[PDB]
C-alpha cells in the first residue's frame, strides 16, 4: 500500500519504527478518514527527509581559487580567509569548529559569495532568510549536506533557539514537528549579517570576515567585467550595440549614487539598459548606441548627488569628520555654535556619555590654549557652547571625530575658517594628545569616495595605513599628526 | 517584456495618492499587451471549502497569461 | 515492555507508587507514555566510583592545564577531603578569573580526575537541571555551573545547601529526587555575585599569566591540539620560540590565552593553505622574520621606548576583576577660578582622593617651585579613564598627585615608570591590594619601573619569581620620595 | 576526616592566627583559617606516607598559611605627625 515505499528509502531504526508505528496504524484505520490523511501526509513530510546520499566536495583547491576568481572581481583578503576554511575543509572531512561570519554594507555581495561557495565545494545551496522551517528547506534541498545559509542573523532580534543548530555539542540530534532527531552535522553553514550586532550566545561559534567596501577604481572594473554582461543578457541586448564608455560609469559612480556597495549602480545600469531598448524599439533610424560621458544628462536625469569641493570654505562653523558607522563608514558634518549666555554646554545628537566626556575634553584643550590663539580669556562663562553631532556612530566608536569639536570650537571662537576639503578625525585627551582609532579602512574608503582630498589621522595609525592596499594612499594627501597644534596649523586657513 | 519572452526580474510598482489613474492604468496595460485583466484587492479541505483566492481568479479569467493586479498591499 | 522495567533496578519505592499510578492511567495517552519514559531513563542508582589513589590525582592534573600550581594545591586540598568523608556538605568550589584562563576546563580536567562524568551547563518539558541528569544518567556527576556574573535566578541556593539536596521537587517531575552526592564546581569571570551565593562558595583565584608561562603553555598544550584538529603531522610546520614571543608581545595584549589560540589557530589556516596549493614546499619553517607575512603588521605595541615629555601623565595600574590593567591618568591646569573639576565615570571616592592630593600638593608650594596661589587662580582638571572597580578606587591616588606637581611645575614624568597607591593628607601612602594582579599587568605592558607603597612589602614574597626577575621595583612610604623616582628632575 | 592523633596545634600557633591573620570582633575567620589549615594538613597526610603526627607551631605556619595578611599593633615609627588613632 503505502509501506513499500519507505522500506527502501533507508531512514534509520529509530524513525522507521516511528514510520512503521503510525504506517501500521494508518493501514489499519480507515484509508478516507482526515485523521487518517492528516497522517498520509505527516508520513509525507518523512518521505521528503534525506537520511543519506552525501554530495560529493572537490579537494583540489586549484580549480577552487578558479571559481571564485571567476564570478567575483576583488576580494582578495577575503579569499585567502575563505580559501583558509575550504583548506581544512579539505583535508578535514568533518570540521567541527565555528562557522564563517560575512559582516559588511549591504551591496558588497555577501549572498552571492556563499552562493558562490556552494559552486566551489561542489555542494548545493539554500537561503534561510531571517526575519518547521529548517526541515522544510532540508526537504526543499533533497540532499544530506547542502551550504545551508543563514542571512541577517543581524535582522533576527521560536525566538533564537538557533544556536543548538550550530554548535558540535547540539548538532549529533536535532529534532520540532517531526519529533525525531536528525544528523544535522555534515551540513555547512555560512551566515551573514549586516553588522557586529549579532546575539551574545551566537558570537561564540562565528568566524568574523569583513567585508570592507569597493573603490572608484574597484567599482569601475567590476560594472566593466561583472555588472555590464550580466545586465546585457538579463534584457538581451543584441552583441553589436550599447557601448558604454569608462567615464560614463565614471560619472554614474561619482555622481548619481553613494554607497559602499554596488546595490544601486545595478539599479543605475539596469535603468540604463531598458531606456537604451526602448531607444531602440521606438526607432528604426539608429542600432548603434553610444552612450559617453556626457550625454547621460540627456540620456538618465540630473546629477542627484555632489562629489567635487568648491565648496566655499568660509564655513566658520562645520568640519567635516569621518564616521566608522554601523552600516560600514561615512561622512559626518559636525557644527558648533558659540551664543552668549552663563558658561552651560548643550549636547545633540546622540550623544551618549562618553562624547560628554570628551567634549569637556577638547573643552580643557582650548581653555589651556587661550592666550596663544588670541581668545578672550574669559569665554568659558560670558559664552555658552553648543556642539552638535550627526547620528550614524556606534557608540564603541564614540569619541572618534573628537578633535572634529576642538577645531570645531576654536573655529567658532575665533571666527576662522575651517577649510572644507579636510576629513578629520581622531581621539582627544585632555592636555593635547590624538590616540588612535580604528577601523581605518572604513573611514578612509568614506573619504575617498566622497571625494574629499586631505585627511587628518593620529600619528600612531602609521600601522594600519600601509595595510590600505588600493591606491586609495595615492591619491588622499594622507598624513598623520600627533598634537593638536599640528591640527590647528593646517585645518584652520588661516596661521594662529 | 517585448524581446525577452518572460521577466523574472521584478514587478511594476504604482504608488500614488488616492486619485490618480493607478487602477485605470490595469485597463491600460490590459488592453495595451492584449492580455486580460483581473482584479484582486486585499483587506484547504473542510463543510466545503472553496479553492485559494488566486486560483478562483484563475478560474474567473479561465487564460494563462493574465495581467493580475494586486491593489492596496498597504491595506 | 513497559511493565518489565518499571523496577528498574531497585528504583525507589515514591517514582514506583508514581510510575505505577500513570501507569494504571495508561490502563485507562503519548504525554503518559513520554512522562513514564522521564522517570524511567533519570538514574537512580549507579553511582561511578571514585578514584583514590591521590597521587593519580596530582599526576592527572598536571597533564592537562600547565602551572596552576597554588589553584592545583587548593584542588588536590579539596579532593582529599572529598575523597576520605564520601560528601563534603560545605561551601562549593569557586573558580575565579579573567576570561581565557583554564576556567571551563579545569573542571573539565576534575572529572577525569575523580572519575564522575562531567557535565557542563552555562547560566546565560522538565526542569532543566533534571534535563541534564537525564542527559548524563548517572547518580554522582559533576555538574559544572558557570557564569554566575550572568526558570528564577537566586533559585539555585536550593541546589547547593543541605536542606534542599536531600530531596529536591520539580515542578512538572512530581516527585522528590536527592541532589545530594553531587559534586558542584562553579565558575565565574569576576566576584560581583548576587548576595546569597557569595557565601556558600570557597573563591579560588585564577591569575593571569606570564610571557614566560604564556610561552611554556604554547609550546606544550596549545601547538599539538590545535594540530590534531587540522592534521598538520610532525614536521610539516615548525614554530620557533621567537615566533611565539612575537605573538605573545606584539599581535595581542591579553591575561588569558584565548587570543594566542586565535592568532595561532589562524596561523595553521594559512599554513595548510599555503601546502595545498603550493607543490615545491612541504617544510614550512616560520620565525620571527617570516611572523608578519602570515599576519597583519602589528595589533598593540609596548616597551615605551617613545618620546617621554608628557607633563601631567603617568601610568596608573588598575584592578580592573577581567584582568589587571594599564590607565593613563591625565590631568591639566588651565588659568581659572580655582573650581575643581572630576571626569571620568566614577563618583565621589576619587573626589576625597583628589582633594586630598590637591592638599598634598599644597602644603609643599615652597621646595617645589610653585606660586602658592594656585588653588584659586587656576582650574584643574583631573581625569581617570573608566577601567576600575568600586573598591580599590583611590588606587591611583599618587598617580592624581604626580599628575598635579607634573603639570603645575612644567615636569615631565619618565614615561616607562608606573605607579599605585592610596594617598592620605600628610603624604603617607596606604597599602593597596590585589598586588599580583596589577604587577603581572605592569610585566605584560613592558613597565620597567614600577612604585608600591611599602606597607605591601610582603606581599611581593607570592609573586612567581620569573616576574619579580623584570621590574625594577622600589617601595615607597612618602610621596617626597615619589617625587625623586616618577619625575625626571629634582625637586 | 581527621581522627584524635595525627594533628595538633600549639597555644602560639592560634595566637599567631588571631594576632596575624583576622581582623573583627567575632569568630568567622578563625574557623576559615582553621578549616583551611585542617585540610592543607590533609593534603600533607595522603600525599605522603612516612609522616602522621604533623605539628604546627608559631614557626611552622607560614608555609601552611602564606605570609601575614594583616598586622598586628604598634611597634613601628611613631613620627606619624598630625594623625592620631581615635575609635
Ligand atoms: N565582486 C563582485 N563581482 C560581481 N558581482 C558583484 C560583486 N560584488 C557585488 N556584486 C553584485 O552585488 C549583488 C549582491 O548584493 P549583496 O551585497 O549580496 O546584497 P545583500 O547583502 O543585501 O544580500 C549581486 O547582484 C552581485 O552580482
Ligand atoms: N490621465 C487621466 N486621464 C483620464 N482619466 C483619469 C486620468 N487619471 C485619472 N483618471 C480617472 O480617475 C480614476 C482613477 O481611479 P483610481 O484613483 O485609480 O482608483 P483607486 O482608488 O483604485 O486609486 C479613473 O476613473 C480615471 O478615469
Ligand atoms: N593553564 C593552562 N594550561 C593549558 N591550557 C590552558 C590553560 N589555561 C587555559 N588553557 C586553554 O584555554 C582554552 C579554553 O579557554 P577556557 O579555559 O575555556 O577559558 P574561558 O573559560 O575564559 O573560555 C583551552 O584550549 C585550554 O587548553
Amino acid at each position: 500500500a503505502l509501506k513499500r515505499k519507505i522500506e527502501a528509502a533507508k531512514m534509520p531504526k529509530d524513525a522507521r519504527e516511528k514510520t512503521e508505528a503510525e504506517l501500521q496504524k494508518l493501514k489499519m484505520m480507515s484509508p478516507m478518514s482526515a485523521e487518517a490523511t492528516v497522517v498520509r501526509g505527516y508520513i509525507d513530510w518523512m518521505l521528503q527527509v534525506p537520511w543519506n546520499s552525501r554530495s560529493k566536495v572537490k579537494k583540489d583547491l586549484v580549480k577552487a581559487q578558479e571559481v571564485l576568481d571567476t564570478d567575483h572581481y576583488g576580494l582578495e583578503r577575503v579569499k585567502d580567509r575563505i580559501l583558509e576554511y575550504l583548506a581544512v575543509q579539505s583535508r578535514v572531512s568533518k570540521i567541527k569548529g565555528p562557522i564563517l561570519c560575512l559582516v559588511g554594507p549591504p551591496g558588497v555581495g555577501k549572498t552571492s559569495l556563499g552562493q558562490s561557495i556552494a559552486k566551489a565545494t561542489g555542494r548545493q545551496y539554500v537561503r534561510m532568510a531571517l526575519g518547521g522551517k529548517l526541515i522544510q528547506k532540508m526537504a526543499k534541498v533533497g540532499v544530506k549536506n547542502p551550504l545551508f545559509l543563514l542571512d541577517e542573523i543581524d535582522k533576527m532580534a521560536p525566538a533564537s533557539a538557533l544556536l543548538e543548530v550550530l554548535d558540535p555539542e547540539q548538532n549529533v540530534a536535532f529534532n520540532h514537528y517531526l519529533e525525531v532527531d536528525y544528523d544535522l552535522s555534515d551540513v555547512m553553514f555560512v551566515a551573514t549579517s549586516n553588522s557586529m550586532n549579532i546575539p551574545a550566545p551566537l558570537l561564540d561559534r562565528m568566524e568574523v570576515i569583513r567585508l570592507s567596501g569597493y573603490t572608484e577604481d574597484e567599482k569601475l572594473n567590476i560594472a566593466k567585467q561583472h555588472l555590464l554582461p550580466k545586465q546585457f543578457e538579463r534584457n538581451a541586448i543584441k552583441k553589436g550595440e550599447l557601448t558604454i564608455d569608462d567615464s560614463a560609469i565614471m560619472s554614474i559612480i561619482r555622481y548619481y549614487t553613494r554607497e559602499a556597495g554596488v546595490r544601486s549602480l545595478e539599479r543605475e545600469i539596469s535603468k540604463l539598459c531598458r531606456k537604451a531598448v526602448k531607444n531602440l524599439l521606438m526607432d528604426k533610424t539608429v542600432k548603434h548606441i553610444e552612450i559617453n560621458g556626457d550625454n547621460l544628462k540627456d540620456f538618465l536625469g540630473v546629477q542627484k548627488v555632489d562629489y567635487g569641493r568648491a565648496d566655499t570654505e568660509n564655513r566658520v562653523g562645520q568640519v567635516t569628520g569621518l564616521a566608522w558607522t554601523e552600516v560600514g563608514g561615512d561622512l559626518l558634518t559636525i557644527e558648533t555654535a558659540c551664543v552668549p549666555g552663563k558658561g552651560k554646554l548643550t549636547y545633540t545628537g546622540s550623544l551618549g556619555e562618553v562624547m560628554q566626556e570628551s567634549i569637556q575634553a577638547a573643552l580643557t584643550v582650548v581653555r589651556a590654549r587661550a592666550d596663544k590663539l588670541g581668545i578672550n580669556p574669559d569665554f568659558y562663562e560670558k559664552r555658552d557652547i553648543h556642539v552638535h553631532v550627526p547620528e550614524g556612530a556606534t557608540p564603541k566608536d564614540g569619541p572618534s571625530a573628537g578633535i572634529a569639536m576642538c577645531t570645531a570650537l576654536v573655529s567658532c571662537l575665533t571666527g576662522n575658517p575651517v577649510r572644507a576639503d579636510v576629513a578629520m578625525t581622531g581621539e582627544i585627551t585632555l592636555r593635547g594628545l590624538v590616540l588612535p582609532i580604528g577601523g581605518l579602512k572604513e573611514k578612509l574608503l568614506a573619504a575617498h569616495r566622497g571625494g574629499i582630498k586631505v585627511v587628518l589621522i593620529p600619528d600612531d595609525n602609521k600601522r594600519d595605513l600601509e595595510e590600505i592596499p588600493d591606491n586609495v594612499i595615492a591619491d588622499l594627501e594622507i598624513h598623520p599628526v600627533k598634537r593638536i597644534d599640528d591640527v590647528l596649523a593646517i585645518a584652520l586657513e588661516h596661521p594662529a | 517584456q517585448s524581446r525577452v519572452s518572460k521577466i523574472k526580474g521584478p514587478i511594476l510598482c504604482l504608488v500614488g495618492p488616492p486619485g490618480v489613474g493607478k487602477t485605470s492604468l490595469g485597463q491600460s496595460i490590459a488592453k495595451a499587451t492584449g492580455r486580460q485583466y483581473v482584479r484582486m484587492a486585499l483587506g484547504r479541505r473542510t463543510i466545503g471549502s472553496m479553492p485559494g483566492k488566486l486560483i478562483q481568479k484563475m478560474a474567473k479569467v479561465g487564460v494563462k497569461n493574465p495581467l493580475f493586479l494586486l491593489d492596496e498591499i498597504d491595506k
